[PDB]
RNA sequence: CCCGUCUUGAAACACGGACCAAGGAGUCUGACAUGUGUGCGAGUCAACGGGCGAGUAAACCCGUAAGGCGUAAGGAAGCUGAUUGGUGGGAUCCCCCUGAGGGGUGCACCGCCGACCGACCUUGAUCUUCUGAGAAGGGUUCGAGUGUGAGCAUACCUGUCG
RNA sequence: GCAAAUCGUUCGUCUGACUUGGGUAUAGGGGCGAAAGACUAAUCGAACCGUCUAGUAGCUGGUUCCCUCCGAAGUUUCCCUCAGGAUAGCUGGAGCUCGCGUGCGAGUUCUAUCGGGUAAAGCCAAUGAUUAGAGGCCUCGGGGCCUCGACCUAUUCUCAAACUUUAAAUAGGUAGGACGGCGCGGCUGCUUUGUUGAGCCGCGCCACGGAAUCAAGAGCUCCAAGUGGGCCAUUUUUGGUAAGCAGAACUGGCGAUGCGGGAUGAACCGGAAGCCGGGUUACGGUGCCAAACUGCGCGCUAACCUAGAUCCCA
RNA sequence: AUGACUCUCUUAAGGUAGCCAAAUGCCUCGUCAUCUAAUUAGUGACGCGCAUGAAUGGAUUAACGAGAUUCCCACUGUCCC
RNA sequence: AGCUCAACGAGAACAGAAAUCUCGUGUGGAACAGAAGGGUAAAAGCUCGUUUGAUUCUGAUUUCCAGUACGAAUACGAACCGUGAAAGCGUGGCCUAACGAUCCUUUAGACCUUCGGAAUUCGAAGCUAGAGGUGUCAGAAAAGUUACCACAGGGAUAACUGGCUUGUGGCAGCCAAGCGUUCAUAGCGACGUUGCUUUUUGAUCCUUCGAUGUCGGCUCUUCCUAUCAUUGUGAAGCAGAAUUCACCAAGUGUUGGAUUGUUCACCCACCAAUAGGGAACGUGAGCUGGGUUUAGACCGUCGUGAGACAGGUUAGUUUUACC
RNA sequence: GGAUGCGAUCAUACCAGCACUAACGCACCGGAUCCCAUCAGAACUCCGAAGUUAAGCGUGCUUGGGCGAGAGUAGUACUAGGAUGGGUGACCCCCUGGGAAGUCCUCGUGUUGCAUCCCU
């Protein structure tokens, strides 16, 4: 799957509310924070004796992930997220067919 | 879903008639549909949009909505001990105006005038139709009588064209 | 679990039958407390059976600040304004509360 | 054999008598059994049937709602097989003749103060044996908590049926199934 | 595994029940543009 | 053909049963729900406790800003908070007429469609302490809402759960 | 049984890693073991005693009076779900709203109209399979001008669950008025070049009920039980040589149901039932068993094989 | 006929000394010899050995055994009966 | 927007069956990502132009179906766009599959809400929409062994007998190509075709799991005939002798041994003959216990191991009648 | 009676061969400055009016193919319901009903709306 570097799509920002040029980049999940309430509770639950207190997923089945395109509007500098279908090979700004 | 796709078992139902493929005649797009009209659902295999589920093919319903390219149709559907009023939208290429009520409007007018004519003369009548009743007696003029008898059996004739 | 019913949340999974508090002595408790009050009244005669004088205080929080009720005892500032020494007040049937402020 | 259902017998049940043991109600039933039989009046037949009905089938009628339905019908006598309650939301009470099984203490005082009269069904028989010039009224039958829980289940589409929950708040049936942000909204 | 035996008999015990038909039908799902104008037409009707 | 029992199927070469007496298994309690009876009713409830009293574990009396449930909902929350019905059927009654008739009356209930409160969205003349007020005007959105209350206590059957 | 390990005869060893008494040490996930998971008070692959404890059990067994009325299900979806549960269906109870033939209801037909691709048929129609000759023999290969096969034309035998032009029977959908029709006005922000349409509203007028038959009536709501192993038969039908085999389709039946017939039998035939008298039948019968003819007629059969003798059916 | 020898793929190493249809061999009642009138038994040999093999010890071994097995002599009611 | 494909025919240096070029015919016999079906010709195919409707905001409907969710699809409304002169078309792929809750995490969005004594700034917590996944796909976090074994049950379900069935096994018939020196049928019967039998093995799972004692032999009786011998006969390629085919026929008999636990088999020997079977694969309160099939033990192979082996080996309690 | 423009029905309208046509049309046709267009003014586009009815379009014909209709195939095949019907079975008769399809044979070869124009 090849996606163009730029894309002209609708912008939800109240400034634009219209089609504007967007820059395409791939979304990447951020680092998990230690201060998140869920992490704080888990660390408390795991402390002391009792061993592993939560399930640990083992039976992985998917061989791909839903890649999310990060579209940054050039007018308002705001971001919108657009998932695409599953694919094994993905790139942004690759050489187009024939060219 | 659950073991059957949307168009499963539609090899024959959704196929076009023999030597009736290609361009759709434009009288289909010149039809006028109103609320309350009766239409017969006949899926056209060439038009893949707004096409009803195979169940509604060959069913007659009542028009309850009109859009730019489609008409809303009410179709009865029996589910266990109940009849459901299924409301579906179908593109006009898949619907034909039904002639199931063609005799109603003309019949009402004839009944109204017959009662009006009878009312003026003070003669109570009934405009109801009746099924075919017994025929009256009559005489048939004599003619030459052709005698029919059983045919002697022949084994050689027990085959189309004989043996 | 069957039918449309509220989700049950009965807290009866412990040994609750060992912690049941019956009230068959409720009539007896009324009798005993009445006898105690009757005995107390004769002991403190002729002092009033209602006990010490209690002050008027407001209810706490926004929900009860419109009403008044009996408090614990008169504040030291109130006693001084009334010209009653704090050490003499409890001996003449006046309740004293050294904690209460006057805002 | 005979090809019938349940031997041709009815499988429907209706009340042929009051379930109550109230001696006064039974006397009223005897009174209106006679009136319905010996007059053939449709009013008497309706009154007799409604005397059999249960409490929920004899809902109360508020005084305010009684006044609105009696507007422009001063001559007619209002008849209610049920209880008449007082309504503080009604200010002006015109004089009216009302017959009911029971009047609340406040409702009776307001009607009597306004020059009206509170009648029982034995007094009505003397004034309107056939129900002449009567305004027959019924209270709201389906205005009660139980009915809100009836009908299609809360979880099915196009349902506004009230669910059974022990408390009201964010933690009581507001999650998955009640909004798009948790699975689906139903 | 599966069978439809006796299912038609069960359906006909109390069925087949046809839905109650009223003079006026629900307008939900009809063209909003048509419905919105109809509401305005009734508002100014006199 | 031997009863009881599980079973598609029992007289069964399926199991229990030698015989008699007596004992022997859907109960009590908490929560909720529908139904019904009763009391009162926009209220209802004497429940902790107090006053007493059959010399008295009962009965009787007491709710003074007590409390529970109800009387208003929507929203995660900050908050805001019901302008008060139209129509098609319909019980009963009244008038005319003596028809499968025509008028007036139109409760309950059901269908249909507005309006009102709130979440969300949208809208802004005219003001204001700059973030609020609100003339007008809204919405295929959402609500366990409103549009002259129906609840509370209590008895019992049945049902779910501990 | 003398005996919860004994008795008889026969056997191993018998100065040694020998036999034995008493004292003493080791205690339960512990001890002790020349090792058999042996032994630890008739208990050992974890003793015994009391307690937690009335431990839990989707599994087995049982579950106590009488008449009366109604009366099932072995099917759907979901579940570490397949001996279970929930869910819908079937069922009871409670009613309520109306109705009395003017019913707006029907496991039925009639009339009008719509859909279909099974049975059959078709190949002398596409696709696929397939037999034989005939003519033309132009042009290609084959071999020896000849010659076989390729080719072309017109014919011909026989075929298809996953082929088909065509195409039934049976079954499926819709419609046959008072929620009808017409006339004159009105509303709109929708629609049109257009008060043009669309829908709705008001008023006036008309409407003998607008096919047959039936209608022990119609609608609505609440609470809840049981059930969620099925089996049999005509017919259609898949797997299998076949099966009292396994699995589906429509209906009925058994299960839950006796009663008459089939000698006997859950399902075949008849037929379903309060307690009785009389009458008459259904299926099946009328030589005896055994209620009813050795009844009145024609023919066939002669079995020295146990002649033959009644749907399912042996 | 067999394969000292050669070629070729290849392993950490390619079972060496020995032993074997063995209490270890499926095929199998293996083949040959021996024991018998006759032997799926016994013994001695043979070995591309389903799946033998060196202190997971290999191959032997006098003496010993209430250990498993075959044969011969004596003996007999085990049997003819 | 323009164009028409597969294939074939007739032509052109190198050039041929097959390069490229020209004309003609050409209903799709091509192509359309993938399975199959359907669909499509101034197109849905091919070649070019411009592009991002593979966009934002809800609700409704269909398929699934409990008329729940998810996935997928359809028809509108309100925005913003693309394309074309325009009508129009476009909310991914011509249509029918290509996918995923709660909790938690992470990202995006709203000069948004809260941190509850009052504030500010970090941090944290909410509201709305996506992403990280559960393939047992309505979604626990999960390796063996037991021959030392236990419990609740199950004839809803295996390992016997019996029952249905008879493929397989066994036995028999019909047709007549041919064999038989000659000669279809003394005796045989290819190619086909019709049956019987329940002494084979399978198929099934109807009965029995609060138990019908599970191999063989020994002993003992009775029964069958599809007749091995014996009695009476017909036929022959029957001279005699012997043998073969067939008929009536179950009265009588059908043995002693080596090896093997065997059933089966094989050999030695005798004999008129050494036929084949049934009776819950007759027969364990009749025996026996060699085998199989508990616990001890050894080998080989397998397994990291505990242990496994329709592989071999040796030792291993056979109860009760008086109804 | 026709043509032309837009059509409706989409073969009785198609395909093949042969023959024929007044007038107005419709065509072929001439040219390449401009708009436009390609390897190519062939096509497309623009401008034009010398020539021709040769083709196209139109009409007619063919013991033509196809297509459409009828007859026949045939009360045949199949089929709903019924039987204590026949038969060892396979299958089949009868009873109350419904009822096809190739071959062969005959016939047909479009109809029609709005507008403009010719015959006038
Ligand atoms: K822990
Ligand atoms: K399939
Ligand atoms: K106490
Ligand atoms: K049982
Ligand atoms: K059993
Ligand atoms: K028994
Ligand atoms: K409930
Ligand atoms: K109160
Ligand atoms: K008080
Ligand atoms: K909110
Ligand atoms: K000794
Ligand atoms: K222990
Ligand atoms: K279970
Ligand atoms: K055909
Ligand atoms: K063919
Ligand atoms: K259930
Ligand atoms: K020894
Ligand atoms: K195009
Ligand atoms: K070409
Ligand atoms: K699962
Ligand atoms: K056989
Ligand atoms: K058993
Ligand atoms: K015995
Ligand atoms: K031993
Ligand atoms: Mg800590
Ligand atoms: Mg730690
Ligand atoms: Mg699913
Ligand atoms: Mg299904
Ligand atoms: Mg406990
Ligand atoms: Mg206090
Ligand atoms: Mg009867
Ligand atoms: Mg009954
Ligand atoms: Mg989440
Ligand atoms: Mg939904
Ligand atoms: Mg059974
Ligand atoms: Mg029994
Ligand atoms: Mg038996
Ligand atoms: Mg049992
Ligand atoms: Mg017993
Ligand atoms: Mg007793
Ligand atoms: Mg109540
Ligand atoms: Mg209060
Ligand atoms: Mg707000
Ligand atoms: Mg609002
Ligand atoms: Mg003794
Ligand atoms: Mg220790
Ligand atoms: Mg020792
Ligand atoms: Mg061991
Ligand atoms: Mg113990
Ligand atoms: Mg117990
Ligand atoms: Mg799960
Ligand atoms: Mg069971
Ligand atoms: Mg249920
Ligand atoms: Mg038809
Ligand atoms: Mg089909
Ligand atoms: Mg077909
Ligand atoms: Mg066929
Ligand atoms: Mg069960
Ligand atoms: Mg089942
Ligand atoms: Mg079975
Ligand atoms: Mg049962
Ligand atoms: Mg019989
Ligand atoms: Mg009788
Ligand atoms: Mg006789
Ligand atoms: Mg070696
Ligand atoms: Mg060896
Ligand atoms: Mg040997
Ligand atoms: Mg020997
Ligand atoms: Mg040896
Ligand atoms: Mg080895
Ligand atoms: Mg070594
Ligand atoms: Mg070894
Ligand atoms: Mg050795
Ligand atoms: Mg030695
Ligand atoms: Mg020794
Ligand atoms: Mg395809
Ligand atoms: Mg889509
Ligand atoms: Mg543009
Ligand atoms: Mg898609
Ligand atoms: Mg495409
Ligand atoms: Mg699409
Ligand atoms: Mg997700
Ligand atoms: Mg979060
Ligand atoms: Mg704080
Ligand atoms: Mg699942
Ligand atoms: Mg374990
Ligand atoms: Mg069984
Ligand atoms: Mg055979
Ligand atoms: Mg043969
Ligand atoms: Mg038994
Ligand atoms: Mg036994
Ligand atoms: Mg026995
Ligand atoms: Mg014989
Ligand atoms: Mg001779
Ligand atoms: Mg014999
Ligand atoms: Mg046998
Ligand atoms: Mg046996
Ligand atoms: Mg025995
Ligand atoms: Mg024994
Ligand atoms: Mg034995
Ligand atoms: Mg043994
Ligand atoms: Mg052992
Ligand atoms: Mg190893
Ligand atoms: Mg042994
Ligand atoms: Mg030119
Ligand atoms: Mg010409
Ligand atoms: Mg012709
Ligand atoms: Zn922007």
């Amino acid at each position: 799957v090849n996606v163009p570097k730029t894309k002209k799509t609708y912008c939800k920002s109240k400034e634009c509310k219209k089609h504007t040029l967007h820059k395409v980049t791939q979304y990447k999940k951020g680092k998990d924070s230690l201060a998140a309430q869920g992490k704080r509770r888990y660390d408390r639950k795991q402390s002391g004796y009792g061993g592993q207190t939560k399930p640990v997923f083992h039976k992985k089945a998917k061989t791909t992930k839903k890649i999310v395109l990060r579209l940054q509007c050039q007018g308002c500098k705001h971001v919108s997220q657009h998932p695409i279908k599953r694919c094994k090979h993905f790139e942004i700004g690759g050489d187009k067919k024939g060219k | 879903p659950a073991g059957h796709g949307l168009r499963s078992r539609t090899r024959d139902s959704f196929s076009r008639a023999f030597r009736k493929k290609g361009t759709i005649a434009l009288s289909t797009y010149l039809r006028i549909f109103k609320i309350g009209d009766y239409v017969d659902i006949k899926v056209n295999g060439a038009i893949h949009k707004g096409m009803p589920h195979k169940f509604y093919h060959g069913r007659t319903g009542r028009v309850w909505n009109v859009t730019k390219r489609a008409v809303g149709v009410e179709v009865n559907k029996q589910v266990r001990n109940k009849i459901l009023r299924k409301r579906i939208h179908v593109r006009i290429e898949h619907v034909q105006q039904s002639r199931c009520t063609e005799e109603v409007r003309e019949r009402i007018k004839k009944n109204d005038q017959l009662k009006a004519d009878a009312k003026a003369r003070g003669e109570v009548i009934s405009t109801k139709r009746q099924p075919l009743g017994p025929k009256p007696g009559f005489m048939v003029e004599g003619a030459t009588l052709e005698t029919v008898t059983p045919i002697p059996y022949d084994v050689v004739n027990d085959l189309k064209g004989g043996y | 679990m069957k039918h449309n019913n509220v989700i049950p949340n009965g807290h009866f999974k412990k040994h609750w039958q060992n912690y049941v508090r019956t009230w068959f002595n409720q009539p007896a408790r009324k009798t005993r407390r009445r006898a105690a009050r009757q005995k107390k009244a004769a002991t403190i005669f002729p002092r009033p059976t209602a006990g010490s004088l209690r002050p008027i205080v407001h209810g706490q929080t926004l929900k009860y600040n419109m009403k008044v009720r009996a408090g614990r005892g008169f504040s030291l500032e109130e006693l001084k304004a009334a010209g009653i020494p704090k050490k003499l007040a409890p001996t003449i049937g006046i309740a004293v509360d050294h904690r209460r402020r006057n805002r | 054999g005979i090809d019938l259902v349940a031997g041709g017998k009815s499988k429907k049940t209706k009340r042929t008598a009051p379930k109550s043991d109230d001696v006064y109600l039974k006397l009223l039933v005897k009174l209106y059994r006679f009136l319905a039989r010996r007059t053939g009046s449709k009013f008497n037949a309706v009154i007799l049937k409604r005397l059999f009905m249960s409490k929920i089938n004899k809902p109360p009628l508020s005084l305010s709602r009684l006044i609105t339905y009696a507007t422009g019908k001063g001559d007619n006598i209002v008849v209610l097989v049920g209880t008449v309650t007082d309504d503080v939301r009604a200010y002006e009470v015109p004089k009216i003749k009302v017959c009911a099984l029971k009047f609340t203490e406040t409702a009776r005082a307001r009607i009597e103060k306004a020059g009206g009269e509170c009648l029982t069904f034995d007094q009505l028989a003397l004034r309107a044996p056939l129900g002449q010039n009567t305004l027959l009224l019924r209270g709201p039958k389906n205005s009660r908590e139980a009915v809100k829980h009836f009908g299609p289940a809360p979880g099915v589409p196009h349902s506004h049926t009230k669910p059974y929950v022990r408390a009201k708040g964010r933690k009581f049936e507001r999650a998955r199934g009640k909004r798009n942000s948790r699975g689906y909204k139903a | 595994n599966h069978t439809a035996h006796n299912q038609s008999y069960k359906a006909h015990r109390n069925g087949i029940k046809k839905p109650k038909s009223h003079r006026h039908s629900s307008t939900k799902g009809m063209d909003p543009k048509f419905l919105r104008n109809q509401r305005y037409a009734r508002k100014h009707n006199k």
